[PDB]
């Protein structure tokens, strides 16, 4: 049976995860993404101009094309790519994938291109979301679950620390106490929990539900909710430069908190205070709107504080609190 | 930061 580590490491301000993958005998840094199903990559087929900074994936070396299937996605941030597609042999801490479908950009937004951090994106929500045409493909994930010890991957995302994304075995030194499971519902192929209540700092409200996403910085929440936290912190104002609500770095920020199966999820304050907003002296928050789309977003601040288990039996999602 |  196979089981791996892959070690991940944040970006400036925790703002992504990057995680090395070998595609073809090259390895590419991606960004693993949970609230999406496509294994995309910078490619040789981009314009030379964009594929500058980047480690990129050449097709023709190794891949085999899947002829006349194409992709095309977008993301919440407004971000898009698209392309063709091959299969590849990808290795990800040690496990290897063979026949991987992997999606070759050929076009790629102006977030993209700004971005050198990253070499593409590995999804890792439900194979159902993924958007090769005519027919989709697996992820990763799907498509090495069977071979592996269990059928789950789990991950320790740290506050300007390397973390790890453990895949067919739980580590139990990555945490403290016991894991505590929630049902998931995978119909609109998101790792999608219910939260029974919240507790922002001194205001405690009802549930909601929400998904777990290893690809959104912040934590996104109903603008009640957003309103009601930033209502205890002195000083907090929108400031659309940077991007939501700003406040004070030395500010003293509340802790939130919601209520999983029974089991308290906190995050501490500390790991609210996402960093400077980068317009004067102010820092930005963790938690921000989430357009009003009607679920949250528990993006990387919820996720530093939590060891996550994503396990394809249920589904089901276990929590424990990082060690 | 984004939202992916
Ligand atoms: C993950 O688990 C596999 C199967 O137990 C081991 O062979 C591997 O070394 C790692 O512990």
């Amino acid at each position: 049976a196979a089981s791996g580590v892959a070690t991940n490491t944040p970006t400036a301000n925790d703002e992504e995860y990057i995680t090395p993958v070998t595609i073809g005998g090259t390895t590419l840094n991606l960004n693993f993404d949970t609230g999406s199903a496509d294994l995309w990559v910078f490619s040789t087929e981009l314009p030379a101009s964009q594929q500058s900074g980047h480690s990129v994936y050449n097709p023709s070396a190794t891949g085999k094309e899947l002829s006349g299937y194409t992709w095309s996605i977008s993301y919440g941030d407004g971000s898009s790519a698209s392309g063709n597609v091959f299969t590849d042999s990808v290795t990800v801490g040690g496990v290897t994938a063979h026949g991987q479908a992997v999606q070759a950009a050929q076009q790629i937004s102006a977030q993209f291109q700004q971005d050198t951090n990253n070499d593409g994106l590995l999804g890792l929500a439900f194979s159902s979301i993924n958007t090769v045409q005519p027919q989709s493909q697996t992820t990763f994930f799907d498509t090495v679950k069977s071979s592996l010890a269990q059928p789950l991957f789990a991950v320790a995302l740290k506050h300007q620390q390397p973390g790890v994304y453990d895949f067919g075995f739980i580590d139990s030194s990555k945490y403290t106490g016991s894991l505590t499971y929630t049902g998931v519902d995978n119909s609109q192929g998101f790792w999608s929990f219910n939260v029974d209540s919240y507790t922002a700092g001194s205001q405690s409200g009802d549930g909601f539900s929400g998904i777990a996403d290893t690809g959104t910085t912040l934590l996104l929440l109903d603008d009640s909710v957003v309103s009601q936290y930033y209502s205890q912190v002195s000083g907090a104002q929108q400031d659309s430069n940077a991007g939501g609500y700003v406040f004070d770095c030395s500010t003293n920020l509340p802790d939130f908190s919601v209520s999983i199966s029974g089991y308290t999820a906190t995050v501490p304050g500390s790991l609210i205070n996402y960093g400077p907003s980068g317009d004067g002296s102010t820092c930005l928050g963790g938690i921000q709107s989430n357009s009003g789309i009607g679920f949250s977003i528990f993006g990387d601040i919820f996720l530093k504080s939590q060891y996550v288990v994503f396990d394809s039996d249920g589904p089901q999602l276990g929590f424990a609190p990082q060690a | 930061x984004v939202v992916x």
